[PDB]
């Protein structure tokens, strides 16, 4: 009865993400460089900037 | 130079042969453990730093540990200097600087026993940080102060805060200056062994015989406990061997606060033991 | 939030007077309070500061020691008391709110305030006293300065409010380019060290009346004489 | 300073004071977790101490013993959030000897073990003990398979058989005790156990021990 | 007909399990062997900023990279100027076990939760100058993990009862609830966009939500034990997490699998919180070892180590600009890096 319903809820949540478009992980790692070499100069973490800027220093 | 100096009148002249040389061997090994006590706490202050209570007892470490390093120094000092060739400048700041420093380290035993009966008696009870901070150092330091300034200025004008022989501190049939050392600090020794049977009260309530022993020799020599043998040496003047016992186990008080309250702690030694490898 | 002030009147040569402010509707503890001031005919000019927690305390240089401010938080009101008043303390004056943290609009809120009747700093000149508009085309003011207002920290410390015709000031500019609650959107303004052009586009009515220009760089604020924007 | 960083300041400064004047306050307050097991017991005993004291969520209760603020928490699985909870003095554990009690041993097994409790003690309430002495009085099946101390006893053995069942999930003190059917004192008894609790704790910060 | 539709879920399992392994042509670490590590990256501590009473819970950043909201078990929620170490207002909770807090884009909000099951939300900008409970949010069962605004008028919480909302502030109600988890739901992070978010809940499982449609629309899994921390690459098309497993994990959602695992045979204690750098080149973790370290998070080494706390780093957050990083650690206090 109810272990059906939930039986049939999951079933149907299962099916609907496994037909969802998927990609190489090639092509999300040549997209997460992108984006890092990209933003390099705009990461003052990743690269210090001169006190004269830093609003921390 | 006896240290029965500081609590006796007088020291036997056939035991002084004898006395004089514990005394330096004991201040050397005291001042000595003194200044490694106050370089592993400055070194590992930052790694110590745990709670409220083990921070003031911390300070009240290092300050104890100060204040007879100062003393001690000072009391050889006092010791190495002659009274005819200079009747000023040393020898009377000596006289004063010592009796000052010793006041500061028995007050601040006193402190640590404040301490220890404030966080076992009242434990329901707290108070601002910075408040305990300001106790501790007004009386640790400050009554010291009062106390040595005040007995100067009634002594030194008639001249006797100098003595005759060593320069420490006079009481002969008159002026009686020593009287501001001997009487407070031994009350407050009374103070602290009050609180040492305290905390045996506290741990025999239930490896209890080597708990107490544990705790009772890492009190005695913080809470100055030994110094009560000076009772004897102003007491009577040898009799069996009071002499003897003070400069035993109050010369090197230093020595025995670097073995038992710095390192007889399980931290401090692991951490020690870690930087040294 | 209302700032409700009184103690206004008369007084003879000499004597005293205190003045006070009611406040209600906002946390009045939490906030600093001014005392400003305007003569009859005249422009602003500031009087006093109490700050937050009733420490820092400024005064007007020009009559410094012969008043003095204090608040009551419990009461939430705020007093300035007056001594020794001459003829040069007849002014309206007005209590005004600021709050000082991180991206506050100081000088939000002003009372009625009431009259007062009696029978180096930095100067900053309103170049025009009065600009002739027609309602529905762009106006523009002026107010010159006579030291830099852009402090080190990325600020620059000019306001301008405006006083309508029978009323009491309302922040137009904090600290020289913002736009305070309430006010339109078409008001704006822009700037360098010491020059600063104030821009009302879609001039309408009730926008008619005097806008004043001051200095909270440091002590005391500064106004200027106003520019009377006419219609 | 442009000097409205310096109002900015003063008011943190003014911030800074009303946290300081409540640091003191938390380090005054006393916190127990109460773990009970059930519904009805913790309802009973809470309502007992509350008309002693008269005269959601977490069901914080607020009372005080001697003039000590006292905060009660009152709080499947536990294991992320069941982690803010050591900052507490006590635990008070809430079971019942008259109703068997593996349940209540495996889950006082899990509090007690866990490194989260390790600076917390852990004060054993058994009560409805009234209804224990009843339960051995009139002939009913007594505590078995390991209870080598005589089923048919009057109400001593079976008690101690309970107790040193209790203490011996343990790899801080843990205090017991006996309270009667609803009870007559319960807060100078809680009391006790938190300033020896705490006594403990000032004696080891202090190397002092 | 229940072992029909088990046997279903099992085929559909295996389904997703072969699919994900299709798309896995090469591991990310080998596409990674040409790229020049940023090596040690020594970070100080500009500012402490020091007041809470209580361990530190949760820490949030405003998007003028300036303000930041701290948030304790000692009942206050305190917003700091992170450049003067100013303590801007300081707001007292009416539920000390509370465990998130959130700081509103338009900076006009705060939000905080916890065990209390409610989701306060404050107003920082009335005309009255206190800040005041606009809402309190309520609706769920369990304890609340984390809160983070969409806007000024849409909230999301997650909670400890396997489930998340999606709430409308000024009419209260949940306005979407979504369900299909099995445990605790931990943490859940925005992407840029505010259309779509990640949570991680206790079960090891880490799921992406639409939340408009108000669906499951991803699922991930890997990891062993609690997932208690979580949050998006700063493009909204990666995610990774930190668990008590010890283990950070980079994954992507249009990959669909895992891509990397952040960890050192020396971690045994868990995460309790990441956030990347601005250009994604940094991850910055919090651990129980009473560190914080930061991953080359293209190289999965460790490019630098934040000590200098003396408990758990419970929180942290990389600004807007990328110019700090602020930790919040069980030691009361708080920490700027540059």
């Amino acid at each position: 009865t109810a272990s059906i319903a939930q039986a049939r809820k999951l079933v149907e949540q299962l099916k609907m993400e496994a037909n969802i478009d998927r990609i190489k992980v090639s092509k999300a790692a040549a997209d997460l460089m992108a984006y890092c070499e990209a933003h390099a100069k705009e990461d003052p973490l990743l690269t210090p900037v001169p006190a004269s800027e830093n609003p921390f220093r | 130079t006896s240290f029965s100096i500081l609590m006796s009148p007088f020291v036997p002249s056939t035991i002084f042969p004898v006395v004089k040389w514990i005394t330096y061997v004991g201040l050397g090994i005291s001042i000595g453990s003194l200044i490694l006590c106050l370089i592993i706490e400055a070194l590992f202050w930052k790694q110590i730093k745990k709670s409220q209570t083990s921070h003031t007892r911390r300070i009240c470490m290092v300050n104890i540990a100060l204040s007879l390093l100062i003393a001690d120094v000072w009391f050889i000092v006092g010791a190495t200097v002659d009274t005819t060739v200079n009747p000023s400048g040393v020898c009377t700041a000596a006289v004063f600087f010592t009796h000052f420093f010793y006041l500061s380290l028995f007050f601040w035993m006193l402190m640590l026993g404040i301490l220890l009966a404030y966080r076992i008696i009242l434990v329901f009870h707290h108070m601002a940080q910075h408040l305990m901070m300001a106790v501790g150092f007004c009386l640790g330091y400050g009554c010291p102060l009062i106390i040595s300034v005040i007995t100067i200025a009634v002594t030194q004008p008639s001249n006797t805060y100098k003595r005759k022989d060593v320069c420490w501190l006079n009481w002969s049939n008159g002026s009686k200056p020593l009287l501001a050392f001997v009487v407070p600090a031994l009350a407050i020794v009374a103070v602290n062994f009050v609180v040492v049977l305290l905390v045996l009260t506290k741990l025999w309530r239930p490896a209890t015989i080597i708990r107490v022993g544990k705790s009772l020799l890492i009190l005695t020599p913080l809470l100055g406990l030994t110094w009560g043998f000076g009772i004897g040496t102003i007491v009577d003047s040898q009799n069996l061997a009071w002499h003897v016992i003070f400069a035993l186990l109050n010369a090197f008080q230093g020595f025995f606060i670097l073995c038992f309250g710095i390192l007889l702690d399980s931290k401090l030694r692991q951490l020690l033991f870690n930087k040294l490898s | 939030v209302q700032l409700v002030e009184s103690g206004g009147g008369l007084v003879q040569p000499g004597g005293s007077r205190k003045l006070s402010c009611s406040a209600s509707g906002f946390a009045f503890s939490s906030f600093g309070m001014h005392w400003v001031r305007q003569a009859p005919e005249k422009g602003l000019e500031w009087v006093a500061y109490i700050s937050s927690g009733s420490g820092t305390i400024y005064y007007a240089d020009t009559v410094k020691g012969r008043f003095t401010i204090s608040r009551d938080d419990p009461k939430n009101t705020l007093f300035l008391q007056m001594t020794s008043l001459r003829s040069e303390d007849t002014a309206m004056y007005y209590c005004v709110r600021s709050i000082y943290y991180y991206g506050s609009s100081p000088f939000d809120f002003w009372g009625q305030g009431t009259t007062l009747t009696v029978s180096a700093d930095i100067v900053m000149t309103q170049a025009t006293s009065s600009v002739p508009v027609t309602p529905g085309e762009s106006v523009s003011i002026s107010c010159r300065s006579s030291k830099s207002l852009l402090h080190s920290n990325g600020n620059t410390y000019l306001y301008w409010f405006l006083q309508r015709p029978g009323q009491s000031p309302q922040l137009l500019i904090y600290r020289m380019s913002n736009l305070a609650s309430g006010v339109p959107d078409r008001f704006s303004g822009s700037g360098s060290g010491t020059a600063f052009t104030l821009t009302i586009s879609r001039l309408e009515a009730e926008d008619v009346g005097v806008y004043y220009c001051m200095q909270h760089l440091e002590y005391p604020l500064t106004f200027g004489a106003g520019t009377k924007l006419e219609l | 300073l442009s000097a409205e960083d310096k109002a900015a300041v003063e008011r943190s400064k003014m911030i800074d004071k009303c946290l300081s004047r409540e640091k003191t306050y938390v380090k005054r307050l006393v916190k127990i977790l109460l773990l009970g097991a059930g519904e009805s017991g913790k309802s009973t005993f809470l309502k007992q101490m509350r008309i002693i004291h008269v005269n959601k969520g977490i069901h914080e209760y607020d009372f005080e013993i001697k003039n000590v603020p006292f905060k009660m928490v009152d709080v499947s699985e536990r294991k992320r959030w069941f982690e803010c909870f050591d900052s507490v003095t006590s635990i008070l554990f809430l079971v019942s000897s008259s109703e068997f009690l593996t349940e209540s041993l495996n889950i006082f097994e899990t509090i007690v073990n866990n490194r989260v409790f390790s600076n917390v003690s852990i004060i054993l309430f058994l009560n409805k003990t009234d209804l224990l002495e009843e339960k051995v009085q009139i002939v009913s099946i007594k505590d078995y398979f390991l209870e080598f101390e005589g089923d048919p006893h009057c109400l001593r053995d079976v008690q101690k058989f309970l107790v040193e069942c209790f203490r011996n999930k343990r790899r801080k003190p843990l205090y017991h005790h006996f309270t009667t059917s609803i009870n007559t004192e319960n807060i100078r008894l809680v009391f006790r156990d938190v300033k020896d609790t705490i006594l403990h704790d000032n004696l080891k910060q202090l190397m002092l021990q | 007909e229940l072992d029909q539709l088990r046997q279903e879920a099992e085929q559909l399992k295996n389904q997703i399990r072969d699919a994900r392994k299709a798309c896995a042509d090469a591991t990310l670490s080998q596409i990674t062997n040409n790229i020049d590590p940023v090596g040690r990256i020594q970070m100080r501590t500009r500012r402490t900023l020091r007041g809470h009473l209580a361990k530190i819970y949760a820490m949030h950043w405003g998007t003028d990279s300036r303000l930041l909201v701290s948030a304790s078990q000692d009942g206050k929620l305190i917003i700091w100027d992170s450049y003067t170490t100013n303590k801007v207002h300081a707001i007292p909770l009416r539920s000390s076990w509370v465990m998130t807090c959130a700081y509103a884009p338009s900076g006009n909000y705060v939000a905080c939760g916890g065990l209390d099951n409610i989701c306060s939300i404050y107003n920082l900008k009335t005309r009255e100058g206190n800040v005041r409970v606009s809402r309190e949010l309520a609706g769920h069962t369990g304890y609340l993990s984390c809160c983070r605004f969409l806007d000024d008028n849409q909230i999301v919480t997650s909670s400890g009862d396997t489930t998340c909302a999606l709430w409308d502030i000024e009419t209260g109600q949940q306005t979407t609830t979504f369900t299909g988890h099995t445990g605790d739901v931990m943490s859940l992070s925005l992407a840029p966009d505010t259309r779509l978010f990640v949570s991680g809940a206790c079960d090891a499982s880490a799921k992406l939500w639409d939340v408009r449609e108000g669906m499951c629309r991803q699922t991930f899994t890997g990891h062993e034990s609690d997932i208690n921390a979580i949050c998006f690459f700063p493009n909204g098309n990666a995610f990774a997490t930190g668990s008590d497993d010890a283990t950070c994990r980079l994954f992507d959602l249009r990959a669909d699998q895992e891509l990397m695992t952040y960890s050192h045979d020396n971690i045994i204690c868990g995460i309790t919180s990441v956030s990347f750098s601005k250009s994604g080149r940094l991850l910055l973790a919090g651990y129980d070892d009473f560190n914080c370290n930061v991953w080359d998070a293209l190289k999965a080494d460790r490019a630098g180590v934040l000590a200098g706390h003396d408990n758990r780093v419970s929180c942290l957050g990389v600004t807007d600009d990328g110019m700090a990083v602020a930790t919040g650690s069980w030691d009361s206090f708080l920490k700027i890096w540059n």
